[PDB]
């Protein structure tokens, strides 16, 4: 009972995304699902409805452009979206909305971004953050700057850290790249930061200095 | 609009009760498919409410739906720190050869609980100049009501270059958590020695400070 | 039915 949408997180305007939603735990036929989406910093709106027996309906704005499929056999429902604009940047998600049943089930779900104008791929920079070196207990945190799409992940000693333990949203500079912080209230251990681009697999661990101090 | 959801903004203190309406341009299926949901920042919305007045798994009792028709309600009494995220109403409407959803608008939900901030601030990282471009970062801890930031180098205001994010309020002590960060090209930073960051709170400013030299 | 678009 867990749905988990994949796709190409990176897409250029005029282009299509294609984001599949597989089920887990259950056969994907038994229910109808919903392909929902929020902008960033907008509210939630409905893209189309497949509905259990199998026919696909679409809101007005989304119509033209969009098609929503079902595979029983690989267990997944898909949505294609043609036409692309940078309008179109935003989370995805596909969900049985349980409007009036017992039973509701979301995707953690996608983030597209749609750009020309930000590059293509790029797995992030991590520098640790420290107090400077001029002074047991302490703040630490690692920047995490530059990346292209989102998301990343970023644990601390491998989530084992929990304590004061704070990761802000992203943020989209002007150059079209992401970048997020993320900070650690720690008392003695090698504190790492673990970060994880999935879209390049890529895979950083930084140990953080209790200083800039050039000595540690 | 299919679905009008008032108010856009509501706000509380801990155990006060907030009222969220949502008003149907048609009626619901089976006059029942009405669902709430409760979504934090950076997460998946959370099913609170179906079929107008059901608790779903793991909603407290303080949750209450109702209505029927084309109004519907959600209250919160007693209301927690937990409780503060943005609340969307959903309706699903069709006949027998046709179906969709709508969402509303959606209500921002702030609990009051006033704190006043602390301030770090984190000099770039040693590798940073070789890059060309060097990130200073500012942090604003465990606070309520909302702050304003401001970027000082040599006595000189920051007008650009500054990238703020602030992480929802805290499910424990309704607190926010900024960062601030002020951007620069290794040219630049080498070119200045004193690097401020000023946090403001309605009258009260709260200021950190380093020199490019001493990291 | 439970939904809508059921035919």
């Amino acid at each position: 009972q867990s749905v988990k949408e994949s796709g190409r997180g990176l897409v250029q305007p005029g282009g299509s995304l294609t984001l599949t939603c597989t089920a887990s735990g259950f056969s994907i036929d038994s229910y109808g699902f919903s392909w929902v989406r929020q902008a960033p910093g907008k509210g939630l709106e409905h893209i189309g409805y497949l509905t259990a027996g199998g026919r696909a309906f679409y809101a007005s704005w989304a119509k033209s452009r969009s098609t929503i499929t079902r595979n029983t056999n690989e267990n997944t429902v898909t949505l294609k979206m043609t036409s692309l604009t940078a309008a179109d940047t935003a989370t995805y998600f596909c969900a049985k909305l349980g409007s009036g049943n017992p039973v509701a089930i979301w995707g953690p779900g996608t983030l597209v971004t749609v750009s020309s104008s930000s590059g293509q791929p790029k797995a992030p920079s991590v520098f640790p953050l420290a107090p400077c070196c001029g002074d047991s207990t302490v703040t630490l945190g690692c920047l995490v700057k530059g990346y292209l799409p989102e998301p990343v992940t970023v644990t601390w000693n491998s989530g084992t850290l929990t304590n004061g333990v704070r990761t802000f949203p992203s943020v989209r500079q002007s150059s079209g790249l992401y970048s997020l912080s993320s900070v650690v209230s720690v008392t003695s251990q090698p504190v790492t930061c673990n970060v994880a681009h999935p879209a390049t697999n890529t895979k950083v661990d930084k140990t953080v200095a209790p200083s800039t101090c050039s000595h540690h | 609009q299919v679905l009008t959801q008032t108010p856009s903004f509501t706000s509380a203190a801990v155990g006060g009760t907030v009222t969220i309406n949502c008003q149907s341009s048609q009626s619901v299926w089976r006059n029942k498919n009405l669902a709430w949901y409760q979504q934090k920042p950076g997460q998946p919305p959370k099913r609170l409410i179906y079929a107008i007045a059901t608790l779903d798994s793991g909603v407290p009792s303080r949750f209450s739906g109702s209505g029927s028709g084309t109004q519907f309600t959600l209250t919160i009494s007693d209301v927690q720190c937990d409780d503060a995220a943005t609340y969307y109403c959903v309706g699903h409407y069709g006949s027998e050869n046709d179906a969709y959803y709508a969402f509303g608008g959606g209500t921002e939900v702030v609990v009051k609980d006033p704190v006043a901030p602390t301030v770090l601030i984190f000099p770039p990282a040693a590798d940073q100049v070789a890059t060309g471009t060097v990130t200073i970062v500012c942090v604003a801890n465990k606070y309520f009501p909302d702050v304003t930031v401001t970027w000082e180098v040599d006595g000189t205001t920051q007008t650009t270059g500054i990238e703020n994010s602030k992480t929802p309020q805290n499910s424990a002590d309704c607190t926010y958590n900024l960062s601030s960060t002020l951007t620069l090209t290794s040219t630049q930073y080498n070119s200045h020695k004193e690097y401020t960051c000023k946090v403001t709170q309605g009258t009260t400013s709260v200021v950190q400070s380093f020199n490019r030299g001493d990291c | 039915a439970g939904x809508a678009g059921a035919g």
